[PDB]
């Protein structure tokens, strides 16, 4: 992997210790030839909260476009989902976004979509 | 090259709170875990917890949670570990040690000494083991504290046949030691036997000469 | 949270010979498994990862094997560097348990104690404390037991030992047992003896003296 990421199982991951709102956190990574994580698996998960925890941290994941689609075109209703109980709830807002549509990983690592606008922590992921 | 520097040996009371460092040099210190294990004398490897800098996550071993503090300085490479309400239990050796996720501790640090005591400082009372083919005679080295004490035979002309044995803590929580040596018995009438006895932190000097 | 368990505690060999230790987890971890060497006085090296991956700059002669509870570490013609502890530890998820260790002796042979007495000395006796030391000079294998008796009367809880490493020129032991009275209780008595049981005697073994 390049300088300052880490490898894990063939991907490369890099971890911000600071804040974007979920679309400058996705291009930033698109500027790394990367996508936010795309958590394809229990084995990625538990590897992602391992080091994001207990910051909600912003993964690939947005129903912005009307459906729930992972930024690197990973099939998302039949593959792996992790979400809190009750979540997705599309929650309406206002301020950081008319609904819920980006999805963040809890301290517990459990999914909840939140507002787009929220400046979270992320994680960009590549191919080795 | 990977190299993981601890600060020095702690001699702290019960109750205080000691910080340990561990500077990490010659790899990319935000990508890794910094782990902390601890080794009290004589024992196993107990794993404290760790933490990832580059995101400040910390995992944490639950015997050591009201224990132990993880942190980390990226400006500077360094990890820390506060230890907290110590207690005699406390005093072992503790290490930092580099890993990946799942995987083992690649490298470590040398290794910082931590003793906790209410004891204080004292010279050791040196005492002979008094000799009566081969004969064994000694320096009983009693009720000192801290560690280390050097001993010596002869001013260091004397080293075969010298056993030091290592410092029992005693419950008044002072050490104390013997030093033996086996010599032919016929030397015992001849020759002059002085156990050099030196307790740096007292500022204690004795040459006991041991006579049969 | 796993347990791991490592034997044998303690295995003597010589240089170029082949040991295994072994190490069991108390759930499946997989090939989670690493292996450390730790001289003493030294901090642990990684020896292994995964299991059976050498880590960067160990001999082949190192070789891991196993997954799931049950796992090997197999040194193949040991060398002098190869003396010292092993420890096992799961890198499976946190928090991480060790083994509680192997000691890799040098294996030599058998030798029984020399084994003498000391009295304490009138220096001490004039603080009103008493120490009678017991010497167990250069013996092997380490297993020693020492009986203290004071007219007769069996000890317990008034004594401390002390053994030293391995001799770096002849590779035996020698141990010190330390027995602490009082002055009073000291001359309260009359006959000090230490009674040494030692594999390589063919019987206990009794130094003792009065006064
Ligand atoms: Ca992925
Ligand atoms: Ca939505
Ligand atoms: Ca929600
Ligand atoms: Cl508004």
């Amino acid at each position: 992997c390049p300088v300052n990421w880490v490898e894990h199982q063939g991907s490369c991951y890099w971890f911000s210790h600071s804040g974007k709102a979920w679309a400058e956190a996705e291009k930033y990574c698109q500027l790394e030839n990367a996508h936010l994580v795309v958590i394809n698996s229990w084995e990625e998960q538990k590897f992602i909260v391992q080091h994001t925890n207990p910051f909600n941290t912003w993964i690939g994941l947005t129903d912005s476009d009307g459906s729930w689609k992972w930024v690197d075109g990973t099939d998302y209703r039949h593959n792996y989902k992790n979400w809190a109980v009750t979540q997705p709830d599309n929650w309406h807002g206002h301020e950081l976004g008319g609904s819920e549509d980006c999805v963040e990983v809890q301290p517990d690592g459990r999914w909840n979509d939140d507002f787009c606008l929220q400046v979270y922590r992320w994680v960009c992921e590549k191919r080795r | 090259q990977v190299q993981l520097q601890q600060s020095g040996p702690e001699l702290v009371r019960p109750g205080t709170s000691v910080k340990i460092s561990c500077k990490a040099s010659g790899y990319t210190f935000l990508t890794y875990w910094m782990n902390w294990v601890k080794q009290r004398p004589g024992q196993g490897l107990e794993w404290i917890g760790q933490i990832f800098p580059a995101t400040g996550s910390t995992h944490y071993n639950e015997m050591f949670k009201d224990k132990a503090t993880l942190n980390e300085d990226t400006s500077s490479n360094t990890a820390y570990m506060q230890l907290s309400g110590l207690t005699s239990e406390d005093t072992a050796v503790y290490f930092c040690a580099r890993s990946r996720y799942r995987n083992g501790l690649d490298y470590w640090g040398q290794g910082t000494t931590l003793t906790v005591s209410s004891a204080s400082t004292k010279g050791p009372s040196v005492f002979p083991l008094a000799p009566s083919g081969t004969a064994a005679l000694g320096c009983l080295v009693k009720d000192y504290f801290p560690e280390p004490v050097t001993v010596s035979w002869n001013s260091g002309a004397l080293t075969s046949g010298v056993h030091t044995f290592p410092a029992v803590l005693q419950s008044s929580g002072l050490y104390s030691l013997s030093s033996v040596v086996t010599v032919p018995s016929s030397s015992l009438g001849t020759q002059t036997y002085i156990c050099n006895v030196n307790h740096k932190p007292s500022n204690t000097k004795v040459d006991k000469k041991v006579e049969p | 949270d796993i347990q791991m368990t490592q034997s044998p505690a303690s295995l003597s060999a010589s240089v170029g010979e082949t040991v295994t230790i072994t190490c069991r987890a108390s759930e499946n971890i997989y090939s989670y498994l690493a292996w450390y060497q730790q001289k003493q006085g030294k901090s642990p090296q990684l020896l292994v990862y995964n299991a059976k991956t050498l880590a960067e700059g160990v001999p082949s002669r190192f070789s891991g094997s196993g997954s799931g509870t049950q796992f090997s570490l197999k040194i193949n013609s040991l060398q002098p560097e190869d003396f010292g502890n092993y420890h096992c530890q799961h890198h499976y998820d946190t928090p991480y348990t060790f083994g509680g260790g192997t000691k890799l002796e040098i294996k030599r042979t058998v030798a029984a104690p020399s084994v003498f007495i000391f009295p304490p000395s009138d220096e001490q006796l004039k603080s009103g404390t008493a120490s009678v030391v017991c010497l167990l000079n250069n013996f092997y294998p380490r297993e020693a037991k020492v009986q203290w008796k004071v007219d007769n009367a069996l000890q317990s809880g008034n004594s401390q030992e002390s053994v030293t490493e391995q001799d770096s020129k002849d590779s035996t032991y020698s141990l010190s047992s330390t027995l602490t009275l009082s002055k009073a209780d000291y001359e309260k008595h009359k006959v000090y003896a230490c009674e040494v049981t030692h594999q390589g005697l063919s019987s206990p073994v009794t130094k003792s003296f009065n006064r």
